[PDB]
RNA sequence: GGAGCCUCGGUUGGCCUCGGAUAGCCGGUCCCCCGGGGGUCCGGUGCGGAGAGCCCUUCGUCCCGGGAAACGGGGCGGCCGGAAAGGGGGCCGCCCUCUCGCCCGUCACGCACCGCACGUUCGUGGGGAACCUGGCGCUAAACCAUUCGUAGACGACC
């Protein structure tokens, strides 16, 4: 029952404006590689739309003025809390209800992730724009960790080879088995094609 | 690099639309978006489709590029797109996207009941070639 | 021994923008996302079920402690999916959110 | 309008929360960055402002105009006795920071440190790390701690020591000494485990730590000097003396 | 004059009133281009009222019909001659198109002009849509299309149904 | 509008051998090999004819920008080629007035010391791009060339040393000291 | 590790994971080269080694037959793999256990509660009180007061 999505090729708004929706209906959704998102327009332009928001605190008191989050998870997190009516109560219930995170941590890696296709790069933009990678520009704004979970994910990318290559030779035994066994299951695979499911 | 090239004569499906479903040869090409179209053995009658609603396929018949029904007609079924279609593996994953669609309660457990012995019998095959592939393996 | 009711979100009230009239209630139902596939849907009775604190008379039952607020599907809202329901009682606020039942009983098929 | 002529600004804004320090010792905010080059070593170590005095020595800086002669420095006097390393602490590199792994201690700790893990030394039965002096005489213990050890090598990046002073060599009045984390910064982690574990129990003079002619860094705590005005904590210019609500 | 949905095409013809002073009028014949035939012989008065010095009141429509096209299957190169004005001044254009209708054509026109020019439909007259053949075409953005044996694929897809499942697991392809 | 269709083949001699894995191409040859990408470009690579002398790129639908770059991979493409048999040899000449360049070349070609620029005392200590081998040549007094393959980077790295002698605060039209390229050539003729 | 009593509630089959390209991919064969990668060839591609998907499917039973199972079904001890915010995941012996489990068919039965609602779950849920029963356990600290003066308006701090 929880939405597991990957932020890798998705572009920034146009996946919390559907992220926003759903939490707001009961759904715990969690958004994980949020420095996989990609805003559009090129680098020089979103970075200045940033840094111009870095320069807006309260002038006789910045410890109460805006808290720029630099961690791309957390500057995810902000453009949601824009969409959501934060101060009422079912505003802030919303939020409990998301989960954003860098990486993909343990609770979370040996499970599906899902894809908006609504709000996919690939799909949303003509082929010659140039987009900023969050991940990058939040390191030029602050985010000092982008070393470590560059080789964080990366572990875990080669942790996920090692179950796939040992997933499809969990398979290939599977097809190779009904090459085996072909006479008796032959009465239950003709009923498995008049009613369209192998063929 | 591309495959699928659309000209005069090559043989498309319908995605949305009221022509959903069929097949339809292009004629000729009206617009940068939009093509002259017609299939004349497939209840499509002669009219511009944009291209956005068909997928072409690799199914090619040649005639000249602004002929009447007449002629196409001859060139469908000289080449005889139909029988072949529905032999295509394209075809036969459409007509089993219908036979799920069509699939009455009954025949819900009919098929549910088959499932299930025949995901017994894999499972257990598959469970004998792991005892002998550690064997040949120590 | 098994489910017999459509899962359903409760989202909100007829509104506009700056009023809403809480005699309605807009429901999103699971699997449906337009105003063609609201067919099926329209007369079926719904029902909000909860449970409180003090003990409730049950039909057919013991004295448990949930209750239900019985409603309708009067006629399918928007252009993809939503339907308008109204309750024998106007629904509390806080079910915002949260699964309400559609039925299936009194069909048309 | 604008002010008639420019002045700096009085006072610091990096330094900006003047407020009674949270911690009477000293902490090390940054260690040095580690690299495999050198071989282990520690980077920090405590001690002690004892007082002040002249120096007099000779100058060898070619150009000025007081080279090769005698100058008189002011320089303070650090008593530092030596410490003693009673435990190790890993820390796994984090997404979200640095994350303490695992703690290791010493089978025998000094009463000195002791001291610190109570406020009312004389109220207080002494009880502590005593079922922990207990699991070091036990195979189901020994195995225990070679897995907290053998676990520190795969997972932990930055290894810090756990040592502690020695207040009984010192002549101060009090006797609870104080811990410290100090970063083994050197080798790889194994090598940096190895010797960090043999380390355990032993003291460890300054000469371990510095050499001479070297340039180190201070870490402290400013001596307070209690509630102050504008003109002490800022030094902001004093009013003129006719001023009525005080100047 | 709003170009809404798709514009059709006229035969309005009129003639001034019967007179005592002159017998029987002469008969005007237009080709108009209007969503519904209403605000066709609207149109007319608009047009006839500048070539003569006709008036609706000093007038009468004889005719009102609606003319279809000769060959709705046939691709065709349409030249279309126009009269829109801009923020500054009139001007003449003369812009060419290939449809199957002409009034499949005008309206693509009207479309063309609000798209490319910032001109509504109350500011442009066509003048003039002439079928001609490919040979005397002048524009080369339809000149591209005459060939026989013209070839092209169908480049990255924009992939459409992307809101039906909303929450997919794959990566949708771009290439087919 | 859009152009239906805008190619250009590029005939590749013999002694080239390419290949091209999609839309990064990789050459090779007697000098070396070299492989640039392309997957910022958005077009069409086919390699066609039977024992391969021609390379075609494509451009379906593209407007006047993007018809800007079907040539100029036929443009990057062909000084892979130049870069494979023939290589690059870029000249630089020394020009001065009163102080001789000081040039000396360390680690067999890759960096580059330049002493007693303008008569000062600070050495433009250059790191040369990896790939290019320069040295000064001989039966020439103030000369400096350049070699590699790769034309982005025996040219780029002329660039860094061109742009290492520049005189400030002065009239560069008086002040004419410094090193230029002289030369933009083959290491072998044919 | 046993039952009951309050209180807070929401839910009502699970999906155990390549990376990523999108003017390109995916799977096999390995005829192939260097210690896993490349190249190759054969297939698929409006993805069917398809989330437009998969898996599990629940009325309970009792005799008998057919297909499938024997390596299976269920259990007490050990062992390894696991650290970004770490499975009650898997391997071995074990006394017992069964041709039962699933699919086709028979035999008959299980309040057939007399047309009617909160039914069917996760659920030994969370929390808090009292009681059961046994075992294995465990016998501290903080604050004040006092003193200090590296501190201090009083608190605080050493």
């Amino acid at each position: 029952q929880v939405l597991v999505l990957d932020g890798r090729g998705h572009l920034l708004g146009r996946l919390a404006a559907i992220v926003a929706k759903q939490v707001l209906l009961g759904r715990k959704v969690v958004v994980v590689r949020c420095e996989g998102i990609n805003i559009s327009g090129n680098f020089y332009r979103n970075k200045l739309k940033y840094l111009a928001f870095l320069r807006k605190r309260m002038n006789t008191n910045p410890s109460r003025g805006p808290y720029h989050f630099r961690a791309p998870s957390r500057i995810f997190w902000r453009t949601v809390r824009g969409m959501l009516p934060h101060k009422t109560k079912r505003g802030q219930a919303a939020l409990d209800r998301l989960k954003v995170f860098d990486g993909i941590p343990p609770p979370y890696d040996k499970k599906k992730r899902m894809v908006v296709p609504a709000a996919l790069k690939v799909v949303r933009l003509k082929p010659t724009r140039k987009f900023a990678y969050l991940g990058r520009l939040a390191h030029e704004v602050g985010w000092k960790y982008q070393a470590v979970t560059a080789t964080l994910e990366e572990k875990r990318k080669e942790k996920a080879k090692i179950h796939y290559r040992k997933k499809k030779q969990l398979m290939r035994l599977r097809k190779q088995a009904e090459k085996n066994v072909e006479k008796k299951i032959s009465k239950f695979t003709d009923v498995l094609k008049t009613h369209g499911l192998l063929v | 690099v591309f495959r699928r090239f659309v000209e005069v004569g090559r043989v498309a499906y319908v995605s949305f639309g009221p022509h959903a479903g069929k097949l339809v040869a292009i004629v000729d090409v009206i617009d940068q978006n939009r093509a002259l179209v017609d299939g004349p053995c497939t209840r499509v009658r002669r009219q511009a489709m944009p291209f956005k609603c068909m997928q072409l396929t690799d199914f090619i018949l040649k005639f000249p590029h602004s002929a009447r029904q007449k002629y196409v007609r001859k060139a469908w079924e000289k080449a005889d797109i139909n029988t072949k279609w529905a032999a295509t593996r394209w075809a036969k994953k459409i007509e089993a996207r219908e036979r799920k669609a069509k699939m009455t309660d009954f025949d819900r457990y009919k098929v549910m009941k088959a499932k299930k012995m025949r995901n017994r019998i894999i499972k257990n095959e598959v469970k004998k070639l792991q005892r002998a592939a550690l064997l040949k393996a120590s | 021994s098994g489910r017999l009711w459509c899962k359903a979100i409760f989202a909100g009230y007829k509104r506009g923008l700056r009023n809403q009239r809480e005699h309605t209630a807009l429901l999103k139902i699971e699997g449906v996302y337009a105003r063609d596939e609201t067919e099926f849907y329209l007369g079926k009775r719904c029902a909000y079920v909860y449970k409180a604190k003090n003990n409730t008379v049950t039909p057919g039952g013991k004295p448990n402690k949930t209750r239900v607020i019985w409603g309708k599907v009067t006629r399918a809202h928007g252009n993809s999916g939503m339907v308008r329901a109204k309750f024998r009682s106007n629904l509390p606020a806080k079910a915002i959110g949260h699964r309400i039942r559609v039925m299936l009983y009194p069909s048309r098929i | 309008s604008h002010r008639k002529f420019s002045a700096p600004r009085h006072g610091s804004l990096g330094f900006l929360p003047r407020k009674r320090s949270s911690r009477h010792r000293g902490k090390v905010k940054s260690f040095p960055k580690d690299d495999p080059s050198k071989p282990v070593h520690l980077t920090a170590f405590l001690g002690y402002k004892a007082g002040m005095t002249h120096i007099v020595r000779e100058v060898d800086r070619p150009g000025s105009k007081v080279n090769k002669k005698e100058v008189v420095e002011a320089v303070t006097i650090v008593e530092t006795p030596p410490m003693v390393v009673v435990g190790i602490v890993g820390y796994v590199e984090t997404p979200r920071g640095l994350r303490t792994f695992k703690t290791v201690f010493a089978e025998h700790i000094s009463d000195e440190c002791k001291r610190r893990f109570y406020k009312n030394w004389h109220k207080s039965k002494k009880k502590a790390f005593t079922k922990y002096c207990k699991k070091w005489q036990d195979d189901a213990g020994k195995r225990q701690l070679d897995k907290d050890f053998s676990s520190m090598k795969k997972y932990c990046q930055v290894i810090r020591v756990l040592a502690h002073t020695q207040m009984r060599l010192l002549p101060l009045r009090q006797k609870k000494a104080h811990l410290m984390e100090i970063q083994v910064n050197g080798g790889t982690v194994a090598e940096k485990l190895d010797w960090a574990r043999e380390r355990l129990e032993q003291q460890v003079p300054v000469s371990q730590v510095f050499g001479q002619d070297e340039m180190i860094d201070v870490i402290g705590v400013t001596k307070g000097k209690g509630y102050k005005g504008v003109t002490s904590r800022w030094h902001t210019k004093k009013l003129p003396r006719k001023t009525h609500r005080g100047l | 004059m709003k170009a809404s949905g798709t514009l059709r095409e006229y035969k309005v013809v009129g003639r001034c009133l019967p007179t005592p002073k002159c017998r029987t009028p002469p008969l005007y014949r237009m080709r108009i281009f209007a969503p519904n035939h209403v605000v066709a012989k609207s149109r007319f008065w608009y047009f006839v009222s500048q070539l003569k010095k006709m008036k609706k009141s000093s007038g009468e429509i004889v005719y009102c019909g609606q003319v279809f096209e000769k060959s709705p299957l046939r691709v065709k190169n349409f030249g279309i001659w126009l009269r829109y004005d801009s923020r500054s001044g009139t001007h003449n254009m003369y812009r060419e198109y290939r449809d199957l209708t002409t009034a499949g054509a005008v309206t693509q026109c009207y479309r063309d002009m609000g798209a490319r020019h910032r001109a509504r439909a109350h500011s442009i007259q066509i003048m003039k849509v002439e079928e001609i053949a490919a040979s005397k075409c002048r524009r080369p953005a339809v000149k591209q299309f005459h060939d026989s044996k013209i070839k092209f694929p169908l480049p990255h897809r924009v992939l459409r149904r992307q809101h039906k499942p909303r929450f997919t697991t794959k990566r949708p392809n771009t290439f087919f | 509008m859009k152009t239906i269709l805008s190619n250009q083949t590029v005939d590749i001699p013999e002694n080239v051998d390419i290949s091209l894995k999609g839309r990064t191409v990789i050459v090779k040859g007697p000098r070396g090999t070299l492989r640039r990408d392309f997957n910022h470009i958005n077009v069409e690579l086919s390699l066609l004819g039977k024992k391969k002398k021609r390379l075609r790129v494509d451009k379906w639908w593209g407007n006047r920008k993007e018809l800007a770059t079907v040539r100029t991979i036929c443009s990057h493409v062909q000084n892979m080629i130049k870069g494979v048999t023939l290589g690059f040899r870029y000249k630089m000449r020394s020009v001065y007035a009163h102080f001789p360049i000081n040039v000396v070349i360390q680690e067999n070609g890759s960096l580059v010391e330049i002493r007693n620029f303008l008569g000062e005392k600070y050495i433009r200590r250059v790191r040369m791009r990896p790939g290019v081998a320069c040295s000064v040549s001989q039966a020439q007094k103030d000369e400096l060339v350049l070699e590699g393959n790769d034309i982005e980077l025996v040219s780029n790295s002329a660039a860094l040393i061109q742009q290492a002698t520049t005189v400030k605060n002065k009239d560069i039209r008086k002040f004419l000291d410094g090193i230029y390229v002289s030369e933009k050539g083959t290491v072998q003729q044919a």
